[PDB]
């Protein structure tokens, strides 16, 4: 054990100026003396810039500090599901060691263009107006963007409870394992977040990277990155995993940070020239491998809030820019009723129709097309009694999707049932009904087709579609529902 | 022009003027007489009349530069050492002369193959294990160095002791074997 | 200030967009005073637009320059180290 | 323990060197040959065997090599029953002129927050008896509250309404942390707790400790106060297993605090001229506020918000560390409706129907709804006028009126602002009313009836009497 | 931006206000004298 | 020497860096050898950072710099009354020496909590608007805000003139001496300023404290300490003062000059990181003593004037933050004829009703809520007659009998036939008929604070009798 070192030379803020360390490398992993980790950021000509991963006053002008000759890397591996974890991956639950096998280098380089294939695959969330309007494919990159307390953390956890149906089946090429990356939370609404997936029962098949609004500013920068590391591990071996950033604005504070002490020159927003390099780096790993190399694939949901809805601010614009397309929260819809808040006009996808089943497809277009309409046409509610039939018509199918989109907290549908209802919507079975029982009728309805109809739903869940069989007993279910109906 | 390199290297002033003057006393092979000339010249800045008058900031840097100039002349140095106090009167460094002394003096402290080495101890340990700890050690060394060891007591580490070897560290005290014994324990 | 420039482009934009309703409106009820009504809602909404056009061309130079402010605080608060 | 000297002192920032001893970070250190304690906190190792600090008092009088000696620990303050009744600074002095605090233990009011699974996921409604409160975003015991507000919406009325209600009804050792806010408010809650028989000079029964650094004070008894307050909250939570209460105001002012000489550290300023550090010192100080499996602690938080921002650094930083925020609004004191929490900004982790009922549940949703709707239309009223709206519209306005005025209510503390008489509504009352009023059941008495009274009865005996008069 | 035009002030705002009560002044008057 | 000796290592723009003095404190005056004074605000390990109270045009690199040995500090008195003195006491009104046996720091602490006690009495400004609606009391800091040229000085000078009234009767506890502090003003205005004051006969019981443009930075920066120390004297023997900060604006950005000439670096605006404290730690020095302490007190009326209407500005924010309430006065309202042009709707008191007496608290109670009532529907007849009531011409303060007289007039019914451009003028005639024949009635409403039925009955027939008359 003989280790070359290096002396503190100054310390402050989380920021050690270290002399001698003459080999250390660029982002290497070093020990000081008090136990203390620290990462070397900036290599000068005369000291060494580490930044702390954790509290400097055990830090003092003279410590020793050891190099370890690694970059970073954290334990990867199946031993992890069910797990809370910190960003180096060591067990913050309690429940013992990680016994994991493989650990994974936290900076590796995403996939290139050739061991990719196109995102074809549907990544349930559950949701009804994200898998109807704005769908996600396996290997996308996906933003949850939207002020505070707008239901962006609630989405996130619709789609990783709703991946229970496909992690309790045998179907392994459907299964889909969740990490939860929390950077700069409180520790008690990680923990509210831990037991509200353990009720779910959906702890067995999600890691929760836990780093908090105590822990150190290195740690919550290299939290997204141990992460992403964690869900490359399924990503390379033929599985599929989804990984949700929440949230990436404070990774990008944290970041902001260790530049500006580091004296790392400042641009817009004081944040380092490279914010973007970051979060790029970090979503580009995010992919679809073709089966040459396993066919895996990586989910990213990142979170971002906005600021009064100021999409064009620094970090906002770039995570932007880097993703796949957005699912938009409005705090106005979710106050008008309108939950999940989601705003279908400003929300994307670029992957689009080729991440939807073929009876999703099928009625989402529909639904699509006359939410469109209902868009243009919406601000002559309030005077639509005064217009024509057709306008009229507009406004009405309009609010019956709008309704037939609204969504319970913590209950994600299977996609048989979501088609079933926007069936029973875009085909006009609703028209007669008036805006304020959609709602029940959609919970009753739904009850019904789950107890007497399961060869339906079954039927359309093995076939991807709504075939002409499936699609005439659909019309003669929803039919006499409604006409027996309250 | 070509600059021989000093094998360590000091920054700051202190270092970009030791660095220059070793890269000048290099190209003429005359090292060891440029060291023992720095050493003399900054034992003379020690004077406290010299001192008080070198450190004085309103004192004319023509006049000082002068009395710098003769009292170099009073010791009859060589070119180079005469050039470097000139150089650093003339740019008004004089204040961080001794800080380039040192620095020279450092940078031929690893030309001479001295590798600086401290042991540190609980209680001052006697000369027969210093003797071994010698030999033991050189064995660490490459081609043609010799030790410098500054044999430290610390009884804080309670056993062993803690080596440094230029920059290599080992840790034989029994303070962090039982930490690390303890932290299995516990982890 | 960016933030009255916003409160009234909202403002402005959301009486735009009443006035055109009410023109389509009256424009429907025209098949004397309903085409008086529908010219007079047609004018407010073009006007409206207009002030909506000027207002935006304001806010945008008001937000350049107030990250352009911001960035030299920031640099001449480095600078001074 | 060790000695330096002092060899800078530049504002509120003083550099020491030691030859022997350099103290770690966040020691505190006593400055020689002073009439009062100055105490000056190490924030920076400078190299070269000095430090920086952070002055605890002013550094006026202060002499380049003026002796400082090394406690060997961070500010240690007392804890204890016996800081009950007491006022202390933030370092722990008596500043009531009642003499020394004999406590038998000293804490350092740096610590480490809990950890993860010393966590605790109850949620139980408190109830206030104030009707938005606890119709929309209801507070919890064990939770952070936190009040957001600009400069004269009514931070400081809500607070000592707050300590009024739930300190009065309370069994647990309250705590108050006066952080850099004005000393006549510090006199005056003095008072009314000494007259309320919360404060108790004489035989000591008393049930709340005071910290105080005000507006006078540097930025670095302005930082660390909260810390002080904190650690007084954190042994009544740890050493004694109570639930305790910890009220701060005003928070924003400890995060403004570490700007003032952020710079003077040395430190590139971030943006909106915050430190670079904002949202880590935010964590660190606000991560040792919680309830953990040992204890409780409810903490009720002012924040100032800069200009009515919100979106500034330092309370949008604040949003993501509270489970209930109440947002007072300006437009809604402009309007005469106290107090000026925002319906449509307010919220709470447990305003979910699992925890409160589904009753309860709907009928926050449902005027939050008609409040949005009449936000809504309030842009056809002002181009079309209120005589060309719809029937259900104008119902709708009517209804969203009444809520309006009906949320407001009139505060035992505000007798001398309104000259009215305090209510406090109970949770089944103010749900009850509510729905009677989105239920159509009083839409022939007018709105003024509703405005500043308590329950419903109330409103309707109003609406008779301003009748019976006129 | 569903208050925007009285949240924003001026003249579209506060004649909004004043129309808003009259109209619910005189209803108060109607309201109060049958009671 | 190079202990209690220096020598100037370099001069320019007002800052020298100062070689040796090594046992200079933080803040303590030094002289240079041209007979000039400086602070030394820096202490440095190589040099000493001296702000210069001159013209640095007459220090040279090289001269001789000495110490006082004393922190800085002013005369205080009552020899001060009726001098204008520049920023560090010396007279310039011409007329010889002032004879002050005492000095004191300028930058002392404010006292804490228990020197204190709740804000009770009335200071009275004389003007309808201002003692009706947003009243103040002594011990209280009310900032005037405003654009330029809405007149915000004019309520100071109307609130100094009428302590007029006060000074020169008979009880000690009603009497108010005033001080004017001019900062970053023209010359030629404070000249102006001072004939206002001797014409009203207002400069026997004021003292001006003038640093104006062409004064240093040190000086505009410590005028307004070296004026509240002026007061503290006062407040602290038992007396009355009341002080006016003309304006904090000004003093902010000679502060910003100093502190970026002083290498220190510039926060938000290129303000230092704490100018905040700067105007909290002279905020706080108003207060009113508890009867352990002589029951004195020290009012503060600072002013803080606004670019183009943005009172979400960094200092406006700051100084809004401090103090206890403000007076908003804007432009709009200025052209429209509303003269004091003050916006009710946003002028705050935070002492509120228990700043004032009670035959004004009863009237001004009816007053605030029409007036309330109007603006909301802009009775619209009875809402045009009070606003035309607050309305006031300049130096022209009322007694607060008067006040009350007219407010009632106004309010209880006996203006609600008249014109409204006949308002003012029945105004100004009914007051001289009651000071011509009721000075009873007056003396009778003053001396008993209240309004009893006999004086209400005593008024009703007198102004009964004049609106028939007129
Ligand atoms: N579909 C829904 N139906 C009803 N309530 C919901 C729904 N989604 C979210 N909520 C509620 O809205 C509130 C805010 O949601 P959530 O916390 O998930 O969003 P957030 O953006 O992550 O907030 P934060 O800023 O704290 O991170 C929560 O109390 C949540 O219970
Ligand atoms: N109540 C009033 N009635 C009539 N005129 C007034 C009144 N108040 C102010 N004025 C006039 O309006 C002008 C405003 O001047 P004033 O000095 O009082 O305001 P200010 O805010 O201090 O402006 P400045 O920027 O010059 O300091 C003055 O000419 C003054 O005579
Ligand atoms: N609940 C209330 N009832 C009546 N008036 C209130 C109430 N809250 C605030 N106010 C008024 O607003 C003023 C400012 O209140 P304050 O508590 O000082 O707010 P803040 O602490 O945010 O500055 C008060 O003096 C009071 O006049
Ligand atoms: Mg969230
Ligand atoms: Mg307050
Ligand atoms: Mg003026």
């Amino acid at each position: 054990d003989l280790e070359e070192t290096g002396r503190v030379l100054s310390i402050g803020d989380g920021i050690a100026r270290v002399h001698g360390l003459r080999n250390v490398q660029a982002e290497e992993m070093v020990e000081f003396s008090s136990g203390l980790k620290g990462m070397s950021l900036n290599l000068e000509p005369d000291n060494v810039g580490v930044v702390v991963f954790g509290n400097d006053k055990l830090i003092k002008e003279g410590d020793i500090v050891k190099r370890t000759g690694a970059i970073v890397d954290v334990p990867v591996g199946e031993e992890l599901l069910g797990r809370v974890v910190d960003a180096l991956g060591n067990a913050i639950d309690g429940k013992g060691p990680i016994g994991s096998k493989t650990r994974r280098r936290v900076g590796l380089k995403a996939p290139g263009i050739i061991p990719r294939i196109s995102v074809r695959e549907p990544m349930q969330t559950g949701i009804k107006a994200v898998d109807s309007l704005v769908p996600i494919g396996r290997g996308q990159r996906e933003l949850i963007i939207g002020d505070r307390q707008t239901g962006k953390t609630s989405i996130a956890i619709d789609t990783i409870i709703n991946q229970k149906r496909f992690n309790d089946g045998s179907d392994e090429k459907k299964k889909l394992y969740c990490i939860y990356v929390a950077i700069g939370q409180k520790r008690s609404t990680v923990a509210q977040l831990v037991k509200r997936l353990t009720d779910a029962d959906a702890m067995k098949y999600t890691i929760v990277v836990s780093a908090t609004a105590s822990d150190a500013a290195p740690l919550q920068y290299l939290a997204p990155y141990s992460g992403c590391s964690m869900g490359e591990y399924f990503r390379d071996n033929g599985k599929h995993a989804l990984i949700i950033y929440d949230d990436l604005s404070k990774q990008a504070v944290a970041y902001r940070q260790m530049s500006l002490l580091l004296r790392r020159p400042p641009g817009r927003e004081a944040y380092p020239g490279d914010v973007f390099y970051l979060h790029s780096r970090l979503l580009e790993r995010a992919a679809k491998m073709n089966d040459a190399f396993g066919g895996g694939s990586l989910t990213a949901l990142p979170v971002i809030e906005t600021q009064a809805g100021d999409v064009s601010a620094y970090i906002p614009t770039n995570v932007i820019s880097i993703t796949d397309g957005q699912i938009f929260l409005e705090t106005e819809l979710f106050y008008k009723g309108i939950r999940p808040a989601i705003n279908v006009g400003l929300s994307v996808s670029r992957v689009g129709s080729a991440a939807q089943t073929r009876a999703m497809k099928q009625v989402a277009g529909t639904m699509k097309l006359e939410l469109a309409q209902y868009r243009e046409v919406a601000a002559f509610a309030q005077f639509g009694s005064d217009l024509d039939a057709a306008t009229q018509q507009l406004l009405s199918r309009g609010v019956r999707l709008t309704e037939l989109l609204k969504q319970g907290q913590y209950s994600p549908m299977a996609i048989e049932e979501q088609v079933a209802v926007i069936y029973a919507g875009v085909r006009g079975y609703l028209d007669k009904l008036e805006p304020s029982k959609i709602t029940k009728f959609e919970n009753a309805f739904l009850s019904h087709v789950v107890s007497q109809h399961q060869a339906l739903l079954g039927t359309i869940r093995a076939d991807g579609k709504i075939s002409e069989q499936s699609d005439a007993k659909l019309k003669e279910i929803v039919t006499n529902f409604l006409a027996g109906f309250e | 022009a070509k600059l021989v390199r000093p094998p360590v290297q000091v920054y700051g002033i202190e270092g970009r003027y030791a660095t220059a003057l070793y890269s000048a006393a290099s190209k003429q092979n005359k090292l060891e007489q440029v060291e023992k000339e720095l050493l003399r010249v900054a034992q003379i800045l020690k004077e406290p009349k010299v001192a008080a008058s070198v450190l004085n900031p309103y004192v004319k840097r023509s006049i000082k530069v002068k009395s710098l100039n003769d009292i170099t002349a009073k010791e009859r140095f060589s070119p180079l050492t005469t050039n470097l106090i000139n150089l650093l009167a003339e740019n008004g460094r004089l204040s961080n002369t001794q800080g380039v002394v040192s620095a020279f003096s450092t940078m031929m402290s690893v030309h001479r193959g001295e590798v600086p080495c401290t042991v540190t101890s609980a209680s001052p340990l006697e000369e027969a294990t210093l003797s071994e700890l010698k030999t033991v050690l050189k064995s660490f060394l490459s081609q043609g160095q010799v030790l410098k060891l500054e044999a430290k007591t610390d009884p804080s580490i309670l056993g062993g002791m803690i080596v440094r070897i230029g920059e290599k560290y080992v840790d034989m005290s029994v303070k962090t074997k039982i930490q690390k014994l303890g932290r299995a324990m516990r982890e | 200030t960016l933030k009255d420039i916003t409160r009234r482009l909202k403002s402005i934009k959301n009486i735009q967009k009443i006035t055109k309703s009410m023109k389509m409106v009256a424009a429907a009820k025209y098949a004397s005073e309903q085409s008086a009504r529908m010219t007079a809602m047609d004018n407010a909404s073009k006007n409206a637009s207009e002030m909506i056009d000027k207002l935006t061309l304001t806010f945008n130079r008001t937000r350049q320059a107030v990250i352009t402010k911001e960035l030299i605080e920031i640099i001449s608060g480095a600078a001074a180290l | 323990a060790a000695t330096g000297r002092i060899v800078a002192v530049i504002g509120a920032v003083v550099d020491v060197q030691f030859d022997e001893g350099l103290p770690p970070i966040l020691n505190a250190l006593e400055v020689q040959g002073r009439e009062t304690r100055l105490v000056l906190e190490v924030a920076q190792h400078l190299g070269e065997s000095t430090v920086r600090t952070i002055a605890m008092d002013g550094t006026e009088g202060l002499v380049r090599g003026q002796k400082v000696l090394d406690s060997g620990a961070p500010i240690k303050i007392p804890v204890g029953p016996e800081t009950l009744g007491r006022i202390m600074n933030v370092i722990g002095e008596p500043i009531d002129e009642r003499g020394p605090i004999k406590t038998k233990q000293f804490a350092p009011i740096h610590a480490e927050a809990p950890e993860f699974m010393e966590m605790s996921v109850e949620q139980e409604i408190l109830v206030t008896g104030i009707k938005v409160v606890d119709l929309l975003a209801p507070y919890a015991k064990g939770g952070k509250i936190g009040l957001f507000g600009g400069a004269g919406v009514g931070k400081t009325v809500l607070i000592m309404e707050l300590i009024n209600n739930v300190a009065k009804a309370h069994g647990g050792y309250s705590v108050f942390a006066g952080v850099g806010e004005r000393t006549r408010e510090g006199n005056d809650l003095y008072h009314e707790m000494i007259e309320s028989g919360v404060i108790n000079l004489k035989d000591a029964t008393s049930k709340v400790a005071l910290v105080y650094g005000q507006m006078n004070e540097p930025p670095g008894a302005r930082a660390r106060v909260a810390l002080t307050g904190l650690t007084v909250a954190e042994y009544f939570r740890d050493q004694e297993g109570q639930d305790v209460l910890l009220f701060i105001d005003n928070i924003f002012r400890f995060t403004q605090a570490g700007s003032e000489v952020s710079a003077l550290l040395g430190r590139i300023p971030s943006a909106v001229g915050y430190q670079p550090t904002l949202a880590t010192d935010m964590g660190t100080m606000q991560e040792r506020i919680t309830t953990t499996k040992k204890g409780s602690i409810t903490s009720v938080q002012a924040i100032y918000v800069p200009a009515d921002d919100l979106t500034d650094p330092a309370p949008a930083t604040t949003f993501a560390h509270l489970d209930a925020t109440t947002v007072l609004s300006r437009a809604i004191a402009e309007l005469g409706i106290y107090p000026a929490v925002d319906p449509l900004d307010s919220t709470s982790r447990i305003m979910d129907p699992n925890i409160v009922g589904s009753e309860h549940y709907d009928v926050a949703r449902g005027v939050q709804k008609i409040l949005q709707d009449y936000k809504s239309l309030q842009d056809i009223i002002a181009i079309l006028g209120m005589d060309e709206l719809s029937e259900e519209d104008k119902l709708t306005v009517s209804r969203a009126r009444k809520i309006q005025r009906f949320l407001s209510q009139p505060f035992q503390v505000a007798e001398v602002f309104t000259g009215h008489m305090g209510k406090l509504v109970p949770l089944k009352e103010t749900i009850k009313g509510f729905q009677q009023i989105l239920a159509g059941e009083y839409d022939h008495l007018p709105e003024q009836a509703f405005y500043m009274v308590g329950p419903i009865e109330e409103a309707v005996a109003k609406a008779d009497k301003l009748a019976e008069e006129h | 931006g569903a208050g925007s035009i009285r949240e924003a002030g001026g003249a579209f705002g506060k004649r909004e206000q004043a129309e808003e009560e009259r109209y619910f002044r005189a209803q108060s008057r109607e309201q109060l004298a049958a009671l």
